[PDB]
């Protein structure tokens, strides 16, 4: 049982990781780029909104 | 496009009529949850009263009771216990003759484990208004063990040493010692039950047995009392 | 014995994660302008469920959604016209999850019966009854019209094939019973969160958990990928929502409010990923600003506890289903 | 002047309180989906009856008592009398229906869920309002209630003043239907409910051995009885013998009965869910 756990942890050890700054910048850039195409972010025009 | 809307409206009306027809049945039926220690003889109660889940439907006095029992989920964590929020009552099955049987080992007592489980059920953020019907099987086995020597309650339960039989007790048509043991166990369950919550839900302790077959009537009476007390408290009389 | 080696590996993982961290997401996203207050009003309220609702799933077209309740009716709604397209009686009253196939032809649901039931809408009848889970299954999702992934209380996630009815592969090694599951936009990866406070990432093809995130303190009840697919947010009973990043292999921000201590039942993301909507046990589902972790708005329509919260694929509306048997569409 | 103005203030406060309470409870019931229930449908019917009372007969009655004359038309004073009878009968019969619903809920728990439905609640409310409307309008509008003695004829022919003069038969029947049958039904059902409550309390005391119902039923019965019983006793008495009962006492007891409409929401809407709904409303 413990052999499986230690093998899994060893497999998880050798993973390439990018700096948190780069990942945060990527998420921020995605949110900024796709901000326009969001009905929730920008209140939908009454004619445009299917529900009302 | 109007024809499609009309057809969809007709389908909606048919589904709504079927939903009302099913709502009548759903409101008619009362649901119960069977929760026990596991080795406490819950199956013997099921035989007399009547996949991981096991559902049986028994009706008494033209009232449909639907009982749900789960045994597959043996994990200590109980995340399915939060779904039984609309059940009329939770039937608790405990073997009162399991005090001497110590435990896998290292457990204090099976009765102690049942007390801990009952405390966890009672002190649940979701089952705050769900009453518990408590059944104590193996009364004959408990009597046989208590009358026989070398197995004393006080050895495993120190609180039994400074205990006396309750004055307002109704013995069956019994020995003093078995009566003291039974009422001590019932008082333990009741002290666990009453302290946490008041008025919202109550515990009904019954000294059932394997030979006894009137458990269906007892469950019916307990459910009637539960609904009466719920309605009385809703109107602020009780 | 091997416990010392496991502890040393865990310490090495923690040291590597700490060394990878240079700055927090707050330090970068504090400069950008805040989202501001957001007010959402219930456009349509869906009525007809007899008992409490656990899970829903928006259709691919965002027009239809399927809801599950304890009365046994699996109701399919037309969210635009507030009409019940179908109502499916269920063998077991107790159900914990439901799913809507991407093609819209199939609908799957499961519960405490330990059996995943798949229903064919266009032929309703049960197409296949999937068995093989010892514990209750808490979430079902569709990769394609033929492959379905179920998350069970057996502490193991499984991938099924509908045609053969047997699990193609199983995902083991996860301590607690899993309750939440989310598929990737490319469907190559998925995650599950269990009661052991650890959310793991799996690979469907390989069948091994690549990464494990253990930031939470209590049982994880909700999980959902960021729309990019490189991040996912988890909700737990610790009244905290945390955004985890796969490439950074750790959490970036935690979404907590000192005033509220109720646990989170379901989470979801907006289409752009800026808004993380998380339901709560206090009958109120909150809207968070993902980049700055500042709450934007609160939805107070529901009476009883919310259990499911989804966002349409087009991003037009958010549907929340609570225990008062009322499912409300927000926009 | 001050004495007349002093009365004007108290009737203004009474009508304002009745209207405010009734509109508040109706708005609370209608706004939230959790509050709609068969018993709450009966509460809504009671609130509607009391609101119609407060809007129609309390202000017109205050104007009549203060101005000492009826400026409006004879048809309008007849309409006012009809609306007054309708409101009183509907309110009291709705109270009786609420008592019956509680008695059925407590006495027969298993069948109560199936016995009473939304459709059955609607038809019971419709039947209660229909019988109240019959008892109010059908005798008054068809002019079957007018007395035979010339004292009533002079008042009913004149347009300046329009007071209440009633027959023996109509007064007895109206008093019976409006108050006495509901009184008997409510007393019986609440006695049974009290017996069942004390029985349940005795059972709770039997196990786990080591008041509130009395107070609740006491206030519920006392408010209604002290508000209405004297006025209906006077309704009977003034018909049986005319000398003793003066008009002022009759009108005073009528207004005391009117105040029951204002008192009703305090009694029947005193629940934590209603309190939360009121806090949300204002
Ligand atoms: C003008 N005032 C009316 C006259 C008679 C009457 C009232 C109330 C209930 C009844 O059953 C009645 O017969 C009074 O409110």
């Amino acid at each position: 049982q413990a052999r499986k756990l230690v093998e899994q942890l060893k497999m998880e050890a050798n993973i390439d990781r990018i700096k948190v700054s780069k990942a945060a910048a990527d998420l921020m850039a995605y949110c900024e780029a796709h901000a326009k195409e969001d009905p929730l972010l920008t209140p939908v025009p009454a004619s445009e909104n299917p529900f009302r | 496009q109007r024809n499609e809307e009309k057809a969809q409206r007709e389908a909606n009306k048919k589904i709504e009529k079927q939903l009302q027809k099913d709502k009548q049945v759903y409101r008619a039926t009362h649901r119960l949850l069977l929760l026990g220690a596991g080795e406490s003889g819950k199956s013997t109660i099921v035989k007399q009263m009547r996949s991981g889940i096991f559902e049986t439907k028994f009706q008494v006095d033209k009232v449909n009771f639907h009982m749900f029992d789960v045994g597959g989920q043996r994990d200590e964590r109980r995340k399915w216990i939060q779904c039984f929020n609309d059940v009329t009552a939770i039937i608790f099955v405990v073997a009162s003759s399991s005090y001497n049987m110590v435990i896998e080992d290292n457990q204090t007592n099976r009765l102690q484990e049942a007390l801990n489980l009952f405390k966890s059920i009672w002190n649940n953020r979701w089952l705050r208004t769900i009453s518990v019907i408590l059944f104590l099987n193996k009364q004959d086995l408990l009597a046989e063990k208590v009358l026989a020597g070398k197995s004393k309650i006080e050895d495993y339960f120190p609180e039994f040493a400074r205990y006396t039989t309750p004055e307002d007790a109704t013995p069956e048509p019994e020995d003093p010692r078995v009566t003291r043991a039974k009422y001590f166990i019932r008082d333990e369950f009741l002290r666990i039950s009453t302290a946490s919550g008041d008025g919202r839900h109550y515990c009904y302790p019954h000294f059932t047995c394997a030979v006894d077959t009137e458990n269906i009537r007892r469950v019916f009476n307990d459910c009637r009392d539960i609904i009466q007390r719920m309605h009385l408290r809703q109107y602020e009389l009780l | 014995q091997l416990r010392q080696e496991a502890e040393q590996l865990k310490n090495q993982i923690r040291d590597a994660r700490k060394a990878c961290a240079d700055a927090t997401l707050s330090q970068i996203t504090n400069n950008i302008d805040p989202v501001g207050r957001i007010q959402m009003r219930t456009r349509r309220t869906l009525r007809g469920h007899l008992a409490k609702i656990y899970a829903m799933h928006w259709g691919t077209d965002s027009r239809l959604l399927v809801s599950a309740s304890q009365d046994g009716k699996l109701i399919i709604w037309d969210s635009y016209t507030t009409n019940k397209v179908h109502a499916i009686p269920l063998r077991s009253s107790w159900v914990m999850t439901c799913a809507y196939a991407p093609s819209g032809n199939y609908v799957a649901c499961g519960g405490l019966d330990n059996i995943c039931s798949i229903y064919n809408l266009k032929t309703v009848r049960v197409s296949r009854e999937l068995a093989g889970h010892t514990g209750y299954l808490s979430c079902c999702r569709f990769l394609d019209d033929n492959q379905i992934v179920t998350s069970s209380g057996d502490t193991t996630c499984a991938l099924w094939d509908i045609e053969t009815g047997q699990q193609t592969t199983t995902f083991t090694g996860h301590t607690g019973d899993v309750m939440s599951l989310s598929l990737a936009p490319d469907t190559r990866l998925f995650v599950s969160g269990a009661c052991d406070a650890s959310a793991k990432l799996w690979d469907v093809r390989e069948g091994m958990c690549r990464q494990t995130f253990t930031g939470h303190e209590s049982d994880i009840n909700a999980i959902c990928f960021f729309p990019n697919g490189n991040a996912f947010a988890t909700g737990s009973d610790d009244a905290t929502c945390r955004l985890f990043d796969l490439r950074a292999d750790q959490e970036l921000m935690t979404y907590s409010h000192d005033n509220i201590i109720c646990g989170i039942t379901s989470v979801s993301f907006s289409k752009s990923g800026r808004l993380l909507l998380a339901g709560y046990d206090d009958f109120n589902c909150n809207v968070w600003d993902a980049l700055k972790a500042d709450r934007a708005g609160v939805l107070a329509g529901h009476d009883n506890r919310v259990s499911c919260l989804g966002v349409t694929d087009d991003g037009m509306a958010v549907a929340t289903g609570s225990w008062d048997s009322f499912l409300k569409i927000w926009n | 002047e001050v004495w007349v103005v002093g009365m004007g203030i108290v009737m203004s406060l009474i009508v304002l309180a009745i209207v405010f309470g009734n509109v508040l409870v109706i708005t609370a019931i209608a706004k939230f989906e959790r509050l709609q229930t068969v018993t709450n449908y009966f509460i809504t019917s009671l609130a509607c009856a009391d609101l119609v009372m407060g809007l129609a007969v309390v202000p017109f009655g205050a104007a009549h008592i203060l101005t000492k004359t009826w400026t409006f038309g004879n048809f309008w004073c007849e309409f006012w009398t009809s609306i007054d009878v309708l409101c009183v009968t509907a309110s009291i019969e709705t109270l009786c229906v609420i008592a019956v619903d509680r008695y059925f809920a407590i006495t027969s728990p298993f069948k109560y869920q199936s016995l009473l439905t939304k459709n059955k609640a609607r038809v019971i409310i419709l039947m209660v309002w229909i019988v109240s409307g019959l008892t109010s309008f059908l005798p008054i509008q068809m002019h079957w209630y007018r007395a035979t003695h010339q004292e009533a004829i002079n008042c009913y022919a004149e347009e300046t003043c329009c007071d209440f003069f009633t027959n023996q038969a109509y007064a007895i029947a109206s008093s019976i239907v409006s108050f006495y049958v509901p009184l008997v039904i409510m007393v019986f059902v609440y006695s049974r409910v009290f017996q069942e409550a004390k029985r349940q309390l005795q059972k709770i005391d039997k196990s786990e051995g080591r008041h509130k119902a009395l107070k609740t039923l006491g206030i519920i019965m006392g408010t209604f009885t002290l508000c209405w019983l004297p006025f209906f006793i006077v309704n009977i008495v003034h018909v049986i013998q005319d000398n003793l009962i003066r008009k002022e006492v009759y009108i005073l007891l009528n207004w005391i009965g009117y105040v029951n409409s204002g008192f009703n929401p305090l009694i029947y809407c005193r629940s934590p869910d209603f309190r939360i709904a009121f806090q949300e409303l204002l």
